[PDB]
């Protein structure tokens, strides 16, 4: 398989945190685009607050999707807006239906689409912007594309990102890569919801070992000089 | 042994800082999980009930 | 315990407070040169398995690289 | 050599004063960190 | 008190050798691992739940919605991954310095290095994902090798026809259980050398010069578990996947099997030995051989001198040891295909040959050589 | 050996009285009710889901479809009557025979006494029925006495806003860790007593007559053992229900609450100091003296006879303090009405004073006969 | 450990083996009279407390089912 090359991302830095605005603006991607056929259950609208939305802004976008689900007084499951605790919607009631609705491909979960691939950040961004004409000698049947970094270079997902496919609120041009980078960076935020945090405890922690060790270290060569200057002489009676 | 010792006495303060920071995240862990906590929702009908009742 | 652990004799043993000598007496003075003496004693025992290890690594790589490598004589 | 005699000799005192060292550091180490946290990111 | 006795008999006023180097510090640190594994395991069991409905997402629910429950979860997992690195280096330490004589000490090592391997195993099952489901099957199936009662083992132990929920539930059940079985072997363990004390690595009787451990070697292990601590944290908080799976990351499907299944690093050496070996019962034997090898080490020292400090030839072959115990770790994550399968096949021979043939031959050329055989 | 020296010392060759009646076989009986309660909380845990939605139905799953899981899971529930049976019995021992002059075993054995109550508290939580879940919230809400500390506390054990989830899962992972911790905790009190060996019913220096344990006090154990397991599995073959309670085979609704709400027997005397006294805080404070006035005993001693076989006052008050014990017992159970009310009020009083008044004058009183005092 | 438990002084101790000895030597011949022998020695001090025990429990069971029992002039 083609392995998908390294790319100089921020949050790839070791001190490096996310860039938000670029997780917003996949958030949106993902909201307009891909929803539709792919999960982030373990995705909630809560886990935004603090993170690329205030708490009006996720509420409104938690109200703009309708549950339809929980029973009522009738036992009677009933459709309701959506709420901070609700999480983010479905494209397929079961997994027959999105074999159903996707040439009988199963679109994966993105809840963790990176964590679960190698490649990651690079394999997502790599097959995103990857797809390209099958060569000469191979030939896929309906319902398959040939990207190189999918596995066998036949994958059911057509390709979802034409240039200009959607508008970021944000203004910023919206081609096919900038929108395949903010949304490799969302999907690496749920997938990791701390990166950022992980790495300000590993910025502190480094800190505090960085005060100790040289201190323990010293200590254990008070001591331990003591045997470390013991001098020893044999003196036979003779 | 003022050198010597304020280094015991330095070590231990971030020692210390770091083990309040241990056990304090762990605390912590045990105590509401995010999800628990977004239930501040809810929802009535007063014509449900009438004088008298309870629901 | 100690007091029945051996018997030794005539072996006088000074030694100094902790506070009284140097924590670090000639670290650097004589640390390296003496970390540097331990390691040209065991370099030669060690060092060789590793870089033997490093090239049937390397050749293995390649090795397998080559097989996957087309055969141009074969498909024409 | 003073602080030796004061605060660092009678092992109640050197307890006392790492207490309150501690008890002050976690604000400066704090807020020390993360102005550098912030400054990286 | 009498209970204080018992602390300074073995902490504070116990006879150590003055000059053992950092090496000796690893075995404290595996204790403290195992404290550490524990009081994590401990915190994840607070919300996991063992049902094959719910365990990727109560998994997915201590990482995203518990109070730094992702903390506690990689550490855990690297932890674990400590633990193999700290025993593994004992273990080391313990073939190079010719500790194997104290027998007793080495057989509770043994099964002490038998039941942490299973323990990691089940615990490696738990989180119910793609790459857990295929790895538990695989080694299940290992047992079927069994010449007449495989099956029903398989069977027993899976619960049902298959691994399915009837497993998962078990695996939480034994990997909750056998940590505190694994503290007190090592409490028999510490007892088996306390009657011998600690060997040096010069190989000599080091009762002429024995130091207290209290004062003077504790501030040893307190910096070891600093620095330990500092590994482990960095392994945790800035590079948290670099020695799992990406494929545990999915949900378990067992319509679907990853294509690579490697068991992880730690059981690789093993992996490719029983790879290695055509029958598959043979490749069971050899792997359980791999481990055991080990007990048997101490009837194989055939040397007048104890440790290799003054052994040079036996010093190389030592390396290439683990030159090649490397190797097989390597091989078993390649692929099966050329040439990975012929090293394999190789490093397996020369490392049973080293091990069984070529260290007792070197030994009494050694002792040949000093004019002492 | 090491290991033998060990064995033959707390064993075999462990000298012991050799008048010590069978009261002295039912700690043996609680170490091995201990094992059991393990053993069968291991076959429980490997189908058990700490989930609320599955907890009961896993219980009913173990009951119906496993194969002799209604066995296990009443062997479990009967093993813990039987433990707190034999408990009660040692603690009496215990009371009668002086044997809280070894002050480091007895304060051992009220710690691994307040472990075993907080253990079957957790355990009677687990099968999430109707009691379970209003025995929980209200034992919890128990601990929001206090005012400052209280409240928070509470929730956090409950780890949330009331008893739900989240409760249940941690529930699970402490009922699960702690009786390795009494098992510990046992291993220390075995210790603190082999310092200074059994005590005898006439309460006596017994160092001129002592026999073996290996041939005398074995097959007592072994027949104690035998009689045991006869009472629980005619506890449990025959009267499976008797000591349970109706209401847990319902499952936990949040919305209505059983009418009739008991601890299960065990707990009950100190149900009935907490509901004797009027102020809440009281009732918490007076409750755990209630277990706590034991450790207190060893100070209260002012006699100069250990044993009470020749002190026929004090018998007398042993045995009022045995009757009103049942009394306590069996007014927990009465609901809150008159005038189960009063009797409660005195029997804590009485309960109270006998232990802390009476008996230390009784003993001066009797000391005074003798022409001692 | 034994050998060092006590000091006793011509106190002799004779002994027969277990299978030169009836198993049960007079077992019911004087048990009975035995156990009967104890129970008056203890009885004394062991019922007499819990009798009064059984006389609460009745007392008190009774006692309030009076209190439930309607009031006659209640309601008239
Ligand atoms: C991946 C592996 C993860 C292992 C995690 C646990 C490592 C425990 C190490 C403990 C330790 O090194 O402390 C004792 C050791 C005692 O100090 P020392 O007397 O100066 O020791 C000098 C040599 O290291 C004395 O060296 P030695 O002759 O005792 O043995 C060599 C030494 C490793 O040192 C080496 O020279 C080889 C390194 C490879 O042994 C190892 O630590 C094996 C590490 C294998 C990895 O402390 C250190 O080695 C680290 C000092 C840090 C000072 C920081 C100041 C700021
Ligand atoms: C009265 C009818 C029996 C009779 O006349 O025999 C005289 C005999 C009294 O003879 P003695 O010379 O006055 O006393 C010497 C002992 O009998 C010398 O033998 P022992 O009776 O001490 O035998 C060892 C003892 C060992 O006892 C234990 O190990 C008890 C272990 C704790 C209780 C079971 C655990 C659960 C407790 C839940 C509450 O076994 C018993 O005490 C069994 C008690 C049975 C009571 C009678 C109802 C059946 O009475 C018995 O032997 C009672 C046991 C056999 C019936
Ligand atoms: C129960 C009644 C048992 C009995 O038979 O009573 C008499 C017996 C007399 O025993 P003693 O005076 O020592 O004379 C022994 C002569 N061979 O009495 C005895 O055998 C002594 C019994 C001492 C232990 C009794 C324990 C009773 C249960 C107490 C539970 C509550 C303890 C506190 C818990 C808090
Ligand atoms: C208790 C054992 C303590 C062992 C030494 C711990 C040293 C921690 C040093 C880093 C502290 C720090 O970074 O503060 C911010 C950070 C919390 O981030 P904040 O809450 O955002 O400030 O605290 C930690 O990083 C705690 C690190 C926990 C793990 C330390 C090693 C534990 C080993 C296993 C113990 C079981
Ligand atoms: C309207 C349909 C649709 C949209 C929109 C869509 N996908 Fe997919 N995707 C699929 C289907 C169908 C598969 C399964 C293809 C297969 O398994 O061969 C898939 C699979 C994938 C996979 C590999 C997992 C797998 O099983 O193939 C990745 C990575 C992926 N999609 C990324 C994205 C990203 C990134 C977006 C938008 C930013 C996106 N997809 C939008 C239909 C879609
Ligand atoms: C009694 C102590 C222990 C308890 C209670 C415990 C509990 C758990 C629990 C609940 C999980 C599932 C959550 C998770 O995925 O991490 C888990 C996973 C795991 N445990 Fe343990 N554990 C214990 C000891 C150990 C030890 C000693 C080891 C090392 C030998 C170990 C290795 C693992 C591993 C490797 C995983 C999987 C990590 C992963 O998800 O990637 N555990 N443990
Ligand atoms: C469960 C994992 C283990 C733990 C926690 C453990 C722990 C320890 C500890 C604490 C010591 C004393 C401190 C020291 O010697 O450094 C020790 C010594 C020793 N262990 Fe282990 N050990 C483990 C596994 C093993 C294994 C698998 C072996 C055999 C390969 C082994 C062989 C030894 C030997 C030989 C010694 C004595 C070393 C000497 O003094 O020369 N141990 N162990
Ligand atoms: C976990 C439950 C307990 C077990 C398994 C246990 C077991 C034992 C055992 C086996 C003995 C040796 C005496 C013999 O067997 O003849 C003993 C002695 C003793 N236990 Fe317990 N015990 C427990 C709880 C308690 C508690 C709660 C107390 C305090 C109230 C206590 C106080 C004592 C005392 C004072 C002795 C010494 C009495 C003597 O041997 O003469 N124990 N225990
Ligand atoms: C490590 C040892 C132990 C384990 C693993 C264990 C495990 C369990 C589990 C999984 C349950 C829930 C299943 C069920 O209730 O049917 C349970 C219930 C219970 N356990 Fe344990 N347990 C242990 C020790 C104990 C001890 C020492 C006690 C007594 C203090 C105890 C008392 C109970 C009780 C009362 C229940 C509820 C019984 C009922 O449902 O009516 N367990 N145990
Ligand atoms: C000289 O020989 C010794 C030695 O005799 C002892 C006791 C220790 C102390 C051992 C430890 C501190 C490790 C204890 C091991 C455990 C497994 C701790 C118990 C952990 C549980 C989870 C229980 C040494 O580190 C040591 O070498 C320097
Ligand atoms: C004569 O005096 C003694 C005595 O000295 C001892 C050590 C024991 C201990 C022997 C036992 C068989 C009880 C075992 C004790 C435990 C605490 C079991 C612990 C269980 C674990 C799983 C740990 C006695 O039972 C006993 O009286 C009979």
């Amino acid at each position: 398989e083609l392995h998908p090359p390294s790319y100089p991302w921020s949050h790839r830095g070791l001190l490096s945190s996310l860039d938000h605005t670029s997780i917003r603006r996949g958030f949106q991607v993902y909201k307009q685009v891909c929803s539709s056929c792919h999960s982030m259950d373990y995705v909630a609208y809560r886990h935004l607050v603090g993170v690329c939305y205030t708490e009006e802004e996720a509420k409104a976008l938690a109200e703009e999707v309708e549950v339809q689900d929980g029973p009522n007084d009738d036992g009677e499951m009933f459709m309701r807006p959506g709420k901070l605790s609700d999480y983010f919607p479905k494209p397929y009631p079961n997994p027959e239906a999105a074999r159903a609705a996707n040439n009988g491909a199963l679109p994966p979960d993105l809840s963790y689409i990176v964590r679960a691939r190698h490649g990651g950040e690079d394999y997502v961004f790599s097959l995103l912007t990857g797809y390209c004409e099958p060569p000469t000698g191979v030939s896929l049947r309906e319902g398959l594309y040939f990207n190189p970094y999918f596995p066998g270079q036949a994958i059911g997902m057509a390709p979802p990102i034409y240039t200009e496919v959607l508008e970021y609120d944000d203004g910023t041009p919206a081609t096919m890569s900038q929108v395949a980078k903010d949304v490799a960076t969302f999907l690496r935020w749920a997938s990791e919801p701390e990166h950022d945090h992980r790495k300000r405890m590993g910025l502190k922690m480094l800190l505090m070992m960085g005060l100790l060790l040289p201190l323990t270290y010293a200590m254990k060569r008070h001591k331990w000089s003591v045997l470390k200057s013991r001098k020893l002489a044999y003196r036979p009676p003779k | 042994k003022g050198f010597s010792y304020l280094v015991t006495a330095t070590t231990t303060v971030g020692v210390a800082y770091a083990a309040k920071n241990v056990v304090s995240q762990f605390v912590s862990s045990m105590s509401a999980s995010a999800d628990v906590l977004a239930m501040s929702k809810i929802e009535i009908k007063l014509s449900d009930i009438p004088e008298g009742k309870n629901m | 315990e100690f007091g029945n652990l051996a018997r030794i004799r005539h072996v006088i043993s000074y030694s100094l407070s902790p506070f009284e000598q140097r924590a670090f007496p000639s670290y650097f003075s004589k640390g390296i040169p003496n970390v540097l003496r331990r390691t040209r004693e065991r370099i030669l025992r060690v060092a060789p398995p590793f870089v033997v290890v490093y090239l049937i690594y390397t050749w293995g790589n390649q090795e397998f690289e080559q097989s996957k490598r087309k055969n141009p004589a074969m498909y024409e | 050599s003073r602080l030796y005699s004061l605060l660092f000799r009678r092992t109640s005192t050197f307890a006392l004063t790492i207490a309150v060292g501690a008890l002050f550091f976690e604000r400066a180490f704090d807020q020390g960190a993360d102005a550098i946290y912030e400054h990286i990111n | 008190h009498p209970l204080f006795k018992i602390i300074n008999h073995s902490f504070i006023d116990l006879p150590a050798p003055s000059n053992i180097s950092s090496w000796w510090n690893f075995g404290s640190l595996l204790g403290v691992c195992l404290m550490v594994q524990i009081i994590t395991g401990l915190f994840l069991a607070m919300h996991y739940t063992s049902d094959t409905m719910t365990a990727f997402s109560s998994v997915t629910h201590i990482c995203r919605d518990v109070n730094y429950g992702w903390l506690i979860r990689y550490m855990h997992a690297n932890g674990a991954s400590m633990f193999f690195i700290c025993l593994f280096l004992h273990v080391g330490r313990g073939l190079y310095y010719g500790s194997y004589t104290f027998m007793e000490t080495w057989n509770i090592g043994v099964l002490l290095l038998f039941a942490v391997m299973a323990t990691a195993f089940m615990g490696y099952v738990l989180p119910w994902g793609q790459m857990s489901f295929w790895g538990a099957t695989v080694i299940t199936n290992l047992l079927s090798a069994i010449p007449y009662i495989g099956t029903t083992l398989v069977e027993w132990i899976w619960g049902g026809f298959s691994v399915d929920k009837a497993t998962l539930t078990r695996f939480f059940a034994f990997h909750f259980i056998l940590p505190f079985i694994i503290a007190a072997l090592a409490i028999v363990h510490l007892l088996f050398l306390h009657e011998t004390g600690s060997n040096n690595p010069t190989g000599l009787n080091s009762d002429a010069d024995k130091i207290p451990f209290h004062p003077y070697y504790t501030i040893k292990d307190i910096l070891g578990i600093l620095i330990m601590f500092l590994i482990l944290m960095t392994l945790v908080l800035f590079f948290p996947d670099m020695l799992g799976d990406p494929d545990n990351y999915m949900p378990a499907n067992p319509l679907n099997t990853p294509p690579h299944i490697k068991p992880e690093w730690y059981f690789l050496f093993a992996y490719a030995i029983l790879r290695s070996i055509p029958n598959k019962l043979g490749g069971v034997l050899a792997l359980i051989l791999s481990i055991l090898i080990l007990a048997l080490m101490p009837f194989l020292h055939t040397s007048k001198q104890r440790s290799l400090m003054f052994r040079p030839i036996t010093q190389i072959l030592y390396w290439i040891l683990v030159a090649n115990l490397l190797i097989l770790t390597w091989i078993g994550g390649q692929p099966v295909e050329h040439p990975f399968i012929i090293i394999g096949q190789l490093a397996s021979i020369s490392y049973f040959s080293i091990i069984l043939i070529l260290m007792p031959i070197s030994g009494i050329i050694e002792d040949k050589m000093l004019k002492l055989y």
